[PDB]
């Protein structure tokens, strides 16, 4: 724990080995360490290599031997026995023994670790900051003690590949958290159970029911897929049940030299002709207006608030047209090249030890948002508009140095988390609210006006948009005649098929997709063509989405709800906090779902019933 | 012979209520009201409440006593002067879509069909009726002291000065009083349900 306690249990130490989550991060890691004077040498994979350099811990001097893992190292799966789908009946797969093993691809990599834990008397584990990062720690932990079961283990913090974050990393080694890593063991446990057991229950009784329709067609199912196609399946379904109604409205419009003024109804709008047309009749006869009140206030544009992975994901599918799945892949590549902070935390809050100022200041040599950049120091400094969430590890995804070498998506995601963290660390637009309320006949009608007097963050943010809508002078007790009264029909309009941004943030409300995982479900959903974009580009049931959650949702109990899965998330986040143990949770997860498996397949005539409405007979 | 009883009854529901009523339903309800209360000798004050209440109860289109003025329908404007104890047959919310009013009211949950990525005053309109005549009464002001759950058969007063337009009348809270009562025969078929359902298209209504 202490720098004493550390020192004593780093003496004798010569080799240190250490291990990332990918190639890359090793290089990287290695080269700031060293800067630059690393030598490479050449492991047992290919693609992972080993970057040897002297370096410094706790008061030794040390060879640090970098290497690298591709992800996770092990794979679970059932022992051999079960793993067949005609071995045994999908239920007993909710208690059939389960293992983790080596893939032939990663065994190279596994009897690289091996053979340097030899010639090492420590481990730091420098996998990725995150629970997975956790869990592939604690695989390279496992292959590691196998060799030598006394091995010293350490944990390298960090939230960004850069050479302060790095040093400081070395300088502060902590030991690998067994509670994150077990929350994962949990998940991959579940998701595998609930996965095969379902998954197999139903691909094999839809593939005997239609064999014209589903013939040799993987009918998967996912403890949280499933709830996520549910809010699709649901939104589709309130388009088809909603009926619009036709309303009239009174429209008064006056022209001004440059522009005409339009004045709204204070009522609104009404769901029947007769109690319009009467108003209306009123109006046309004495339709004198007189200025009533003519208020105004001062009106702000908020700048917007410290970034997350959720608003990200969103943020850049509505503004940049990028998809979550992208996103977070070219956001892990900035990341680990050193431009972007830790792209997967929950942290709106910028913590008081991050430097704000040099973060601001690193951005004046751009040509496009430098200039604004420089303006937020020369106003005495970044003022940030903080949320109210921390994960305690992460700080607001962020640009940690400034380069103008990005190209394609790579440089538009840069660009935004640039300008967001720009705006975020300005000042709010503001500007002054105006509006003119008219009498025609003791019918109210309103008028309203936009002057924007400072921009503000919005110079730096294009992805929102203020605009000014300046009305004419109107005097407090002024008589006039308007251009035109009329009696207008409009009609109420239906909700719109979810987008991405729209299913992430359904997702976000009900709990689950949680730890940065929604793109990964969303993206499933797509893949197993449960689900379909439109165009626009909305998301649409397929026919087999559509009479599965229909299906399931007739046998009684509610499964396309998120609720179960939330409730799922909510034990794993329990388990990170060791407010709740692995044992406890697995029981009674397993125990809810073997449950809802034996309801399903009691009543699994339903499902073909379901179906039965798109693919017709079948047997 | 319930005819002394009759007169002093008529008396007091035209001086408390403005209410008009046939002599014949009149002297069959207090006959019934007599042989309810068998065993007593009611006073007068007793009387004219219970008469009331039966009032409050009775379906103004069984009564044929007309109230409202002659060919009010025929005249499309004018105003109207006088009082009149009604009846509302039906009852809706015109400022509000009958699909959001009525999913609201089946207590179903469409929160997650108003969710999105991106960052009016009540006016009812009723079914008023003296039992021969049917009109409309629009709430030109806010008359809170009507609600849409008010009992199909409900009783009310509409007095003072009313301007009206196309058969509907621009009631403001100073021109109307709620008087109370319902008809069963009403409840049925004018239940705020089925009145919205008809809007929406909804059959077997
Ligand atoms: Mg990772």
């Amino acid at each position: 724990f202490s720098r004493a306690a550390m020192e004593m249990a780093l003496r004798g130490v010569r080799k240190v080995l250490c291990v990332a989550e990918k190639n890359d991060a090793a290089k990287g890691i290695a080269d700031l360490l060293s800067n630059g004077r690393m030598r490479r040498r050449e492991g047992l994979s290919k693609f992972n290599k080993i970057y040897e350099f002297d370096y410094h811990l706790y008061g030794q001097n040390v060879t640090m031997v970098m290497t690298s893992v591709s992800g996770h190292l092990l794979a679970h799966d059932f022992q051999m026995q079960f793993r067949k789908w005609q071995s045994c009946n999908p239920l007993v797969l909710f208690e059939a023994e389960i293992e983790k093993y080596c893939p032939e691809n990663f065994v190279d990599i596994k009897k690289t670790l091996e053979r340097e834990t030899r010639q090492c008397q420590a481990l730091v584990i420098w996998t990725d900051c995150d629970r997975e990062g956790e869990n592939i720690g604690f695989e390279i932990i496992h292959v590691c003690k196998a060799v030598k079961p006394n091995l010293q283990v350490l944990r390298a913090r960090f939230s960004e590949i850069t050479p302060h974050a790095v040093r400081t990393a070395c300088e502060n080694l902590t030991e690998p958290d067994q509670r994150v890593s077990d929350a994962v063991d949990v998940r991959q446990e579940l998701d595998l159970r609930i996965g095969a057991a379902f998954t197999r229950f139903q691909t094999l009784r839809l593939q005997r029911i239609f064999p014209e329709v589903l013939a040799e067609q993987l009918i998967s199912y996912g403890s949280c897929q499933f709830p996520t196609l549910g809010f699709v399946v649901e939104r589709f379904k309130a388009i088809q049940a909603f009926v619009p109604e036709i309303f009239h409205r009174i429209k008064v419009t006056h022209d001004h030299k440059d522009g005409i003024v339009e004045f709204n109804w204070k009522r609104h709008r009404l769901f029947n002709h007769t109690a319009c047309l009467v108003l209306y009749q009123l109006c046309v006869e004495d339709p004198m207006a007189t200025v009533v009140e003519v208020r105004s206030k001062p009106k702000s544009k908020w700048r917007p608030q410290a970034l997350d992975t959720v608003e990200l994901e969103k943020l850049a599918s509505r503004k940049l047209r990028i998809n979550a799945k992208e996103t977070m892949r070219i956001a892990e590549k900035l990341y680990t090249q050193g431009y972007i902070s830790y792209p997967r935390t929950e942290t709106n809050i910028f913590p008081r030890d991050l430097n704000l100022t040099v973060l601001v200041e690193q951005q004046t040599p751009d040509p496009r948002w430098g200039a604004f950049a420089q303006s937020i120091l020369e106003r005495g400094g970044p003022t940030p508009r903080n949320g109210n969430k921390s994960d305690q590890a992460h700080p607001p995804i962020h640009p940690t140095k400034y380069t103008n070498n990005l190209q394609g998506d790579e440089q538009r995601l840069y660009e935004f988390i640039v300008r967001h963290f720009l705006a975020c660390c300005s000042q709010d637009a503001q500007g002054q609210e105006t509006t003119v309320e008219i009498d025609i006949a003791q019918e109210r009608f309103v008028a309203h006006g936009l002057m924007i007097l400072a921009r503000n963050y919005l110079d730096v943010y294009p992805y929102d948009h203020w605009s000014d809508k300046i009305l004419p002078v109107y005097e407090q007790g002024s008589h006039f005649q308007p251009s035109t009264v009329e009696m207008v029909d409009g009609e109420t309009s239906p909700p719109k098929l979810l987008t991405e941004a729209d299913l992430i943030a359904l997702m976000e409300k009900h709990g689950i997709g949680t730890d940065a995982t929604h793109a990964e479900h969303i993206e499933t959903i797509k893949a197993r063509m449960y689900v379909g974009l439109t165009p626009d580009k909305r998301f649409l049931p397929g026919h087999l989405g559509m009479g599965l959650v229909e299906g399931y949702d007739s046998m009684g109990y509610e499964m396309s709800k998120p609720d179960l899965r939330a409730e799922l998330e909510a034990d794993l986040k329990l388990i990170c906090d060791g407010k709740k143990d692995k044992f406890v949770v697995l029981r009674q997860q397993v125990q809810k779902y073997k449950q809802v498996f034996i309801e399903a397949v009691a009543k699994a005539k339903k499902l073909d019933e379901a179906l039965a409405q798109y693919f017709g007979n079948g047997t | 012979n319930v005819t002394s009883i009759a007169l002093r009854a008529e008396t007091w529901l035209l001086a408390a209520w403005h209410v008009k009523v046939p002599p014949m339903w009149l002297e069959a309800c207090i006959n019934w009201i007599q042989e309810e209360n068998n065993n007593v000798n009611l006073s007068q004050a007793q009387m004219n409440k219970q008469v009331f209440e039966q009032w409050l109860l009775t379906d103004l289109r069984d009564l044929e006593h007309p109230l409202l003025p002659d060919g009010i329908l025929e005249i499309p404007k004018g105003e109207l002067n006088g009082f009149y104890a009604l009846q509302i047959n039906s009852l809706v919310d015109v400022s509000q879509p009958a699909y959001s009013q009525i999913q609201k009211l089946r207590g179903k949950n469409t929160t997650n069909d108003l969710v999105t990525a991106e960052a009016p005053s009540r006016m009812l309109m009723l079914q008023l009726t003296d039992g021969i005549v049917q009109i409309q009464g629009m709430e030109y002001q806010p008359i809170p002291i009507l609600h849409s759950d008010l009992p199909p058969g409900t009783k009310i007063l509409i007095y003072g000065n009313i301007s009206f337009r196309l058969g509907v009348l621009l009631l403001k809270p100073e021109n109307v009083k709620v008087l109370g009562g319902e008809v069963d025969a009403l409840l049925e078929e004018y239940a705020q349900e089925k009145v919205l359902a008809r809007l929406i298209g909804e059959p077997d209504l």
